[PDB]
């Protein structure tokens, strides 16, 4: 119960601070990219954290909240989605790198 | 076109120790047998039947007993020259 | 230095926040597709070619193999649920090791 | 090698497409005064 | 006497030795006493390999080959029982030693054929009636060709005889029976030719040498493609003694 | 599941007779395996000789068996190949190569005992794992 | 063909490192 | 067509029961259990210390249905064939001259409808949040104020954050 | 021991199993520590002809203690994690050892790095220094705008 | 002015379109060397026995390969870290079938960009800059060092290094993970936390800076407009983005000196990467991830699995099909 606790007040969280980054922007008079940028992390995070499973059987397939369950999560993408070959994942090293 | 090894899975080689094809690691299998009989047997294969194994030159009488006492666990097909070559029969690539 | 250089420096700070954002974003999308197991997993070209031509061998090939012996050796403590039993006989394997 | 013969044009196309479009909004600003 | 440090990296490790050209000499065969090969060393020269005609009516000939794979080539420290045999003739018949090397040769083109030169079970004789070895005595014999890969070799799919996959799990629903030769992997054995020729003897040390002609097959990589008819050249050294 | 008396009971001799462990032999001779013996040995199996392990079923159909405390105790003192043909003190650490394998200086018979123990014990927890190689890993 | 797509698109790119590096936009200090 | 529905056993004339792929897999061992899913059969990788050969355990294939009803398959090359494609389920006749098909599984209509409009609806939110902004920053649009008083972002200024009545 | 003939065992890429040649003829370990055929110790070079290990040394003069020797340095390759857990980075938990080689080869190659680095750092900061302008440009002075475009 | 004055002249000006310099005297051609070699290589070099077991593997466009599974092939197993040039070769076909251009094209390129960071200290000498650029790029430069050079030489073999390709990086990194546990190793972690924060750093200040560009412009023209080269003045105002971003978490985590700010972006991925590449640099030396298979027991003895476990699963599997030809042992030892 604990992952799917973490996972959801995890995503209204980053909903929050992005809301968050909108208000403070417009109290004090700046443009929001950084908001836009933020954009971003909650991309990844949605598509790894929710999209990713919901497409699969269960959340079980999803990443699990830990430092060796990510590399695991990491190697088990190598192993059956022969994910460093997409050409997506290039261009996010690419991004990442850049 | 046939894969000769799996073949061979489907004669005795597959159920007992093949004394002309079988991996010298084998006769761990049983008392007696390895390292001293192993070699002597893997040294002077092929044979023609099982009790050819008791007409090793040089062997001991202890050694005749067991090896009595194992020919049941004993068989002989065709040399298969893939099973053979290579020296695979003292090391067949197969560790744990 | 390198031949070309900024000389904007709102672009130069609209590029550092461009660069990395989208790189996230196209990750995000290949991630999507991986969700329906819609990969980048083969070549069919390569394939055709290497299950004609036994002596025909890429780094893409190779990585294959390496995928397979990922899949074999971690899926049945990776996914308990499937009660995966796979004999040793069976487990890919290099000579050897 | 086999490979998917709409490649090429797939490919062709992808290049020249964008590229003609720059190019043109390229030249049309040039030749503004 | 070189030793080790003398000789290594400098490409004299692969050569065999050689005899004065004084060694014209004449080394007796007492038809009483069993002899040995102590050390057989054949270091090939060339690799000629048969062309193949498009009509199959015209005459196939062996073209040159470069080597690639550098001084790896050379058949050493084998020995084995010579015999004196009832019309006089001496067989010579191999019981161990290095006696074989993978080799790749390159034809004009590109094309890369591998080949296992050997001399696997040799068993050579003589003309009858050898009293004597001599400048005139020559060697004729037959060996054994493994396949060049044994049964544990995987291809780059991970198929293999003796170990791997036994169809082509890339493209699992392609119809298997067009993929059968190179799903199936076969071990070929198959026989070469050799002559020896003993061109140099030290009748005092029992030392022979001269130059060889063999015939094999090349690599059929375990069934996948027709192999290529292979003439080796090169020169061999030998020591007789007592047994 | 934990460390019973059943557990740590194992044969003593070839007869049949066992002998119970304390928890503190079993840790004592997992300590001193790992000591003197795991270079070779790490989980039961024979890194410099893979075809023979530490299995109790390998040990049973060696010569004489050492699928017990006696047998494997002697076979600290005076190792022999499988077949029990050939005395292998040379090569293989014993207290007779107490020499030449230094670690062995310093044990005692009932550190032998110990590791006796914990060869015969450790297969009972680990099952397969124990012998097995990676693939149990 | 592919291997000429591949060294054509390549081709393309160093031409345009060329004209980026030597015919670019002078900056222009003001 | 159906080639009908494959039946495996063992010399011992034990049904076993193929395991079937799981979507997951790009590719997949063949292993062969009993009801209560034993291991029984299966084809090696390591042929050297193989005991569950389809050699080894005599196994047949049997069709019941189909276009093979009534069959049975003795000879391990073809019932090992039978097991390769039984780990995909039911096992079907295909034509794949007409189309020079490949051998390499593609999705349906409802993979490439799904992926699709999931990719779209993940950059719609992308555009929600560019359009949002646009809309409630406008009068920042080109930039800020040139003369934004360093005061209305320093700290404790105003009381309330942006409201220069709270000074 | 078992009967093999080492010299004439074929292994299956058709070099040998047990021995090969090295590049330059020398008869030499095979397998992947075919790289390492440079090695030289005092355990093996009594196997060491002339044209590389000889097969007659080989098969008749191999002492129990060089088997020893081989099999002590063998199970002690320097391979371990950063816990100490030896072997290769699959093997579990058991053997607590990391060779002193490793110790000393790592934490040198570290300091050797930043020890570059810090040349890097202070030769760069000397020359500044000393040419005057470590501290930044002279805004009336800026080198650059006395120079001509590059276009 | 004599000849030698002129050309040292010529080689320092500070008027080429491009800097020369003397390190540029060595970079020039061994980039060219490199480059030229690496280019007709990867189009059309023919297949190259990287594990000395006489495997080649194809890495060229023309014999099979396209962009993404194509590479210049690392050298033979059998060369190990023995020099190769091309006249050790006793001919070019031989040293194709070996993989000397791989040695010829990384050598070439380590000193050739070893000559880029000098030359990079070199500019900025003639230039009256500060002298520091060159020690940012001393992270990249290190991990190529790592996986060309350092690698190899601690693993006995070129056969070992990174192949010139990119199907060829991810077998590298597969296997490399197989036999070190890089993951496990905290300067790997260290590395990525590197590249993660600097990217995240990149968006950050990009955003930051954009977010508070001061109006320059009407909304139909492009806002970068609004900044003209050389202008003495900011181009955005520094006070309302510290506002911003020090309401966004708390004020005393915000940078309100541009110049400590600007130094925390140069340090960050630079420290990061440098500890990537000591990573590389010292499971060179089989200083390897940490080991945690079976750490947690039970009170029994049973093995309790973890993720480290699970990884280890993951690692065998690569482990045991890696080069699935060239191990005749059972211990992978180098
Ligand atoms: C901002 C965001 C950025 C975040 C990026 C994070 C990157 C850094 C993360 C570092 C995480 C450190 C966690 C340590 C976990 C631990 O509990 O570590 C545990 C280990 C010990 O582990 C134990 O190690 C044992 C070793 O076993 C071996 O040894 C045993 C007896 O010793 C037995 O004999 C046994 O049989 C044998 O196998 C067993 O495995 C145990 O199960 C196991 O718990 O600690 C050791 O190794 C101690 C020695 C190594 C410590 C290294 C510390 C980290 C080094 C880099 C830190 C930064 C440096 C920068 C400075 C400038
Ligand atoms: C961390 C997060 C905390 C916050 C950030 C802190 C930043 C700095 C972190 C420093 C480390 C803190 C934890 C220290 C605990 C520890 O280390 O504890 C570990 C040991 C003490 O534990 C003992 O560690 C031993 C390590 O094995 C050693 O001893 C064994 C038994 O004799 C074997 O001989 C084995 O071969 C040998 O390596 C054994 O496991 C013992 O059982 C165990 O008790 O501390 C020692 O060693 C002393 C180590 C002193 C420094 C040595 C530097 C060596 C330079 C290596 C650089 C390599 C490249 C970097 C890679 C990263
Ligand atoms: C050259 C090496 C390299 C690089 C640079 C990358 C880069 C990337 N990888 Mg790839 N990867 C690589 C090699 C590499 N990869 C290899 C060899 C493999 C084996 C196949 C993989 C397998 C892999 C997988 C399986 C995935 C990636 C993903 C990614 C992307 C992750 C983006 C990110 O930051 O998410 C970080 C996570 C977020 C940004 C989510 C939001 C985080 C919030 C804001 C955190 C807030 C926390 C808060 C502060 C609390 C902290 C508490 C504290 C106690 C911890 C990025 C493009 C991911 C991806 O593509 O996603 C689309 C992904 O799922 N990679
Ligand atoms: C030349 C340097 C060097 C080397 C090669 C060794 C090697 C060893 N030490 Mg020794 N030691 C050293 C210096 C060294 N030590 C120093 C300076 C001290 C005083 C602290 C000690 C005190 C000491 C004790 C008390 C013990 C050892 C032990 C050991 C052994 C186990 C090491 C271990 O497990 O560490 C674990 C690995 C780590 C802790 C990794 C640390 C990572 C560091 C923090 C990275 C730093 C990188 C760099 C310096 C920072 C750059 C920052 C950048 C921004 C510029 C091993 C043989 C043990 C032993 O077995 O003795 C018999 C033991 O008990 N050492
Ligand atoms: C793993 C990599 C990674 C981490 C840890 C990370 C972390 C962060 N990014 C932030 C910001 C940003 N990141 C940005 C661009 C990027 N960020 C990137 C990658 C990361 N960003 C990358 C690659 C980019 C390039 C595009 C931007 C532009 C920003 C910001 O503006 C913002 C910031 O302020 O930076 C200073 C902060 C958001 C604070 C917050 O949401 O509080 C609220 C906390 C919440 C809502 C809890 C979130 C719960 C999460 C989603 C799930 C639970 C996680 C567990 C608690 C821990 C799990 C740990 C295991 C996995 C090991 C936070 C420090
Ligand atoms: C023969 C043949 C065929 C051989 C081919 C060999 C081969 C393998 C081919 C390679 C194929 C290949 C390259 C494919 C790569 C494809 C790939 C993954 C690309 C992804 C593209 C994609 C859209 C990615 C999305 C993410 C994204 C936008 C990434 C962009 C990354 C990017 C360009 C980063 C910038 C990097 C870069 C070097 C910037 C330098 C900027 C610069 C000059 C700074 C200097 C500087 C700093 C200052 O601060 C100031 C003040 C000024 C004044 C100043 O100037
Ligand atoms: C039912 C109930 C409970 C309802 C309650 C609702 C309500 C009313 C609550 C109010 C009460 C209250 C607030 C309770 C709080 C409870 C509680 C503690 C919640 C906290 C939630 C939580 C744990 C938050 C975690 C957030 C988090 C981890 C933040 C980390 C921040 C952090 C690590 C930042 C470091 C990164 C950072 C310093 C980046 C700087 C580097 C970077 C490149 C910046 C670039 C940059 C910076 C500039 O600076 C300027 C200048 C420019 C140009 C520029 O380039
Ligand atoms: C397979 C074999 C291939 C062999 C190829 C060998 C080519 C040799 C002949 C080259 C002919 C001229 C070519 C250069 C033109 C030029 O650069 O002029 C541009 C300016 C003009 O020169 C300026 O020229 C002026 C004269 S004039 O104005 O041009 O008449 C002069 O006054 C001024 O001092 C001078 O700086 O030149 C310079 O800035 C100084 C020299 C710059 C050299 C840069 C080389 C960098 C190479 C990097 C290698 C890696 C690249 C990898 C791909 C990304
Ligand atoms: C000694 C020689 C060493 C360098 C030789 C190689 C130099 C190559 C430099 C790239 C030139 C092309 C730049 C075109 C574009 C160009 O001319 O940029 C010019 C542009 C100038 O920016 P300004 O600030 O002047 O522009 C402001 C306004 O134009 C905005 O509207 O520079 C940038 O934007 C830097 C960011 C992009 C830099 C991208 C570099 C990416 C590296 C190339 C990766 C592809 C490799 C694929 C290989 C197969
Ligand atoms: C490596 C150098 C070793 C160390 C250290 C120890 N052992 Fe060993 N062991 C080793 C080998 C090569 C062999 C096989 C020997 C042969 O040719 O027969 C063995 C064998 C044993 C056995 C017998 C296994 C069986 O019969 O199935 C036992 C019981 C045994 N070893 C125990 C043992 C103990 C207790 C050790 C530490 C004191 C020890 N060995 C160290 C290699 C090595
Ligand atoms: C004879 O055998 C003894 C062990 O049996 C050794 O201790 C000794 O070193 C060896 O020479
Ligand atoms: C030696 C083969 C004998 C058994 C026939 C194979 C299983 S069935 C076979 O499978 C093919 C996919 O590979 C289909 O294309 C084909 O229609 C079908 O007959
Ligand atoms: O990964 Mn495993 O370990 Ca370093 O060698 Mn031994 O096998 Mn091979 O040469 Mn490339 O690689
Ligand atoms: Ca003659
Ligand atoms: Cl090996
Ligand atoms: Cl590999």
């Amino acid at each position: 119960g604990l992952w799917t606790f973490i996972a959801l007040h995890g995503a209204f969280g980053l909903i929050g601070f992005m809301l968050r980054q909108f208000e403070i922007a417009r109290l004090v008079g700046v443009r929001p990219y950084n908001a836009i940028a933020f954009s971003a992390p909650i991309a990844v995070f949605v598509s790894v954290f929710l999209i990713y499973p919901l497409g699969q059987s269960s959340w079980f397939f999803a990443p699990s909240f830990g430092v060796a369950a990510i590399f695991r999560f990491l190697l088990f993408f190598q192993g059956f989605h022969n994910w460093t070959l997409n050409p997506f994942h290039m261009m996010g090293v690419a991004g990442v790198l850049g | 076109l046939v894969n000769v090894v799996d073949e061979k899975l489907g004669t005795a080689y597959g159920e007992k120790i093949d004394l002309n094809n079988t991996n010298i690691a084998a006769f761990i299998q049983y008392r007696g047998l390895y390292p001293t009989l192993a070699k002597l047997i893997v040294k002077n294969a092929p044979y023609e039947s099982v009790e050819d194994v008791l007409n090793i030159p040089g062997l001991t009488e202890r050694q005749k007993q067991i090896l009595r006492e194992n020919l049941e666990h004993f068989t002989v097909t065709e040399v298969e020259t893939a099973l053979v070559e290579g020296g695979d029969r003292y090391n067949n690539g197969l560790y744990k | 230095i390198f031949g070309i250089a900024f000389s904007n420096k709102r672009w130069l700070h609209f590029f550092m926040l461009f660069v990395p954002v989208t790189g996230l974003w196209m990750s995000a999308i290949g991630v999507v597709g991986l969700a329906l197991n819609l990969r980048s997993y083969d070549f069919i070209s390569q394939e055709i070619r290497a299950a004609e031509d036994p002596e025909f061998e890429t780094f893409y090939t190779k990585n294959l193999l390496l995928n397979e012996g990922i899949r074999a050796w971690m899926a049945p403590q990776d996914q308990p649920h499937e009660n995966f039993v796979f004999p040793e006989e069976v487990l890919p394997r290099g000579n050897a090791l | 090698m086999e490979v998917n013969q709409l490649g090429l044009i797939a490919t062709a196309l992808f290049v020249l497409v964008p590229s003609v479009f720059l190019i043109i909004l390229y030249v049309q600003t040039e030749s503004q005064q | 006497t070189l030793t080790y440090d003398d000789i290594v990296g400098t490409g004299l490790a692969n050569k065999c030795p050689t005899l004065d050209d004084t060694a014209r000499g004449a080394y007796p065969i007492d038809s009483s006493q069993t002899y040995r090969i102590a050390r057989l060393c054949l270091q090939p020269t060339t690799f000629l390999v048969k062309e193949e005609p498009k009509n199959k009516r015209q005459e196939a000939e062996f073209v040159p080959t470069k080597l690639v794979t550098r001084e790896t080539t050379s058949l050493d420290q084998i020995q084995g029982e010579l015999k004196v045999n009832s019309d006089g003739s001496l067989t010579f018949v191999e019981e161990d030693g290095i006696d074989f090397q993978p080799v790749t040769v390159q034809m004009a083109g590109g094309e890369r054929i591998p080949l296992l030169f050997t001399v696997k079970n040799l068993v050579a004789s003589t003309q009858p009636n050898v009293t004597s070895i001599t400048t005139s005595t020559d060697f004729k014999g037959e060996f054994n060709v493994p396949s060049y890969r044994t049964a544990n070799f995987l291809d780059p799919k991970g198929r293999g005889l003796a170990s791997g996959y036994d169809s082509a799990i890339a493209l699992p629903q392609a119809k298997e029976e067009e993929l059968a030769r190179a799903n199936v992997k076969r071990f070929s054995l198959t026989k070469g030719q050799i002559s020896l020729n003993v061109a140099k003897v030290d009748g005092r040390t029992g030392e022979i040498a001269g130059t060889f002609e063999s015939e094999q097959l090349s690599d059929d990589d375990m069934g996948a493609h027709e192999p290529h008819e292979v003439k080796i050249q090169g020169v061999f050294y030998a020591s007789i003694e007592p047994a | 599941a934990e460390l019973t008396p059943e557990v740590l009971t194992v044969p003593l001799n070839s007869e049949g007779k066992t002998i119970t462990l304390t928890e503190k032999q079993y840790l004592e001779g997992k300590r001193l395996f790992q000591y003197a013996c795991a270079s070779c040995h790490v989980g039961g199996i024979t890194k410099t000789n893979p075809s023979l392990d530490l299995r109790t079923e390998t040990l049973a159909l060696a010569t004489p068996p050492r699928d017990n405390i006696e047998g494997l105790v002697d076979y600290m003192k005076n190792p022999t190949t499988y077949d029990g043909e050939q005395e292998i003190a040379e090569v293989h650490p014993s207290l007779r190569s107490a020499d030449i394998f230094p670690k062995m200086r310093n044990l005692t018979e009932k550190d032998l005992v110990a590791i006796a123990g914990h060869i015969l014990v450790e297969p009972k927890i680990l099952g397969d794992k124990w012998g097995g190689g990676k693939v149990y890993y | 063909m592919e291997t000429i797509t591949y060294v054509f698109i390549f081709a393309c790119i160093i031409a345009l490192f060329f004209f980026a590096i030597f015919f670019r936009e002078p900056p222009r200090i003001t | 067509a159906w080639k009908g529905h494959a039946v495996f056993r063992n010399k011992e004339g034990e049904e076993l029961f193929v395991r079937r792929m799981p979507a997951f897999f790009e590719s997949f061992p063949v292993i062969l259990t009993d009801k209560n899913g034993v291991v029984k059969a299966d084809i090696p990788f390591r042929r050297a210390e193989s005991k569950y050969s389809f050699e080894q355990q005599g196994v047949t294939v049997s069709f019941y249905g189909g276009e093979l009803n009534g069959q049975t398959f003795t000879d391990p090359p073809t019932v090992k064939s039978y097991a390769r494609k039984a780990i995909f389920g039911e096992i079907f006749e295909f034509d794949t001259e007409t189309l020079n098909s490949d051998g390499i599984f593609r999705t349906s209509p409802r993979g490439w409808f799904t992926f699709a409009h999931a990719v779209f609806a993940l950059l719609f939110f992308f555009g929600h949040i560019w359009h949002g902004a646009r809309t409630l920053f406008r009068d920042v649009f080109s930039g800020i104020d040139p003369e934004l008083s360093p005061e209305q972002v320093e700290w404790g200024f105003y009381q309330k954050v942006g409201d220069v009545t709270t000074r | 021991k078992l009967g093999a003939n080492v010299g004439s065992a074929q292994g299956p890429t058709g070099l040998g199993k047990y021995l090969m040649r090295s590049p330059t003829g020398e008869i030499i370990f095979g397998g992947e520590t075919m790289r390492f055929w440079d090695f030289r110790g005092p355990w093996l070079e009594p196997l060491r002809g002339p044209n590389g290990l000889d097969l007659n040394k080989i098969k008749n003069d191999i002492q129990p203690w060089q088997e020893r020797r081989a099999a002590e340095y063998m199970t002690h390759a320097p391979l371990g994690s950063l816990n100490s857990v030896g072997g290769v980075a699959t093997e579990i938990n058991s053997v607590n050892f990391v060779s002193p080689r490793s110790w000393l080869a790592t934490s040198h190659f570290v300091l050797a790095f930043f020890f570059l680095v810090g040349h890097l750092w202070h030769a760069g900061r000397a020359r500044a220094a000393a040419a005057g302008f470590e501290k930044g440009i002279d805004r009336e002075s800026e080198p650059v705008l006395s120079m001509p475009s590059l276009d | 002015a004599n000849l030698w004055e002129r050309f040292c002249n010529w080689v320092t000006s500070t008027d080429n379109r491009l800097y020369v310099g003397w390190f540029g005297v060595i970079m020039i051609p061994t980039l060219l060397a490199a480059t030229i070699c690496f280019v007709i290589a990867f189009i059309a070099a023919p297949p190259v026995d990287i594990d000395g077991i006489r495997e080649p593997v194809s890495g060229s466009l023309l014999y099979g390969n396209n962009i993404i599974t194509g590479a210049v092939v690392p050298s033979s197993n059998a060369i190990g870290l023995h020099f190769y040039p091309i006249w050790e070769a006793a001919s070019l076909d031989e040293w194709l079938y070996n993989g000397g251009p791989y040695q010829l094209i990384i050598f070439h390129f380590l000193l050739g960009a070893s000559c880029y960071m000098g030359r990079q200290w070199e500019l900025s000498y003639r230039l009256g800059m500060r002298p520091w650029i060159c020690v940012a790029y001393s992270a990249p430069l290190a991990s190529a060092f790592a996986v060309f050079l350092i690698y190899p030489i601690g693993q006995g073999s070129f056969s070992d290094g990174m192949p010139l390709g990119i199907s060829g990086t991810f077998n590298f990194m597969i296997v490399f993970q197989a036999e070190h546990n890089i993951l496990m190793h905290p300067f790997h972690q260290l590395g990525v936390a590197g590249v993660f924060g600097g990217a995240l750093f990149c968006a950050m200040h990009g955003s930051l800076v954009t977010s508070s560009l001061i109006r320059e412009t009407t909304e139909t023209e492009s806002a970068n407009y609004g900044y003209k080269f050389g202008q003495e003045e900011e181009t955005y105002n520094i006070v309302a983005a510290h506002g911003y971003f020090g309401r966004l978490i708390f004020q005393y985590a915000s940078f309100n000196n541009s110049r400590s700010l600007h130094f925390f972006l140069a340090a960050w991925p630079v420290v990061g990467v440098w500890f990537a590449a000591l990573g590389i640099s010292t499971m060179a030396f089989n200083l390897n991830g940490f080991n945690f298979n079976h750490s947690v027991i039970d009170a029994k003895g049973n093995v309790i699995n973890t993720w480290a476990d699970i990884i280890n699963r993951a690692n065998l599997g690569m482990e045991v099909m890696h080069e699935r030809n060239a191990h005749n042992f059972p211990l992978d030892l180098a």
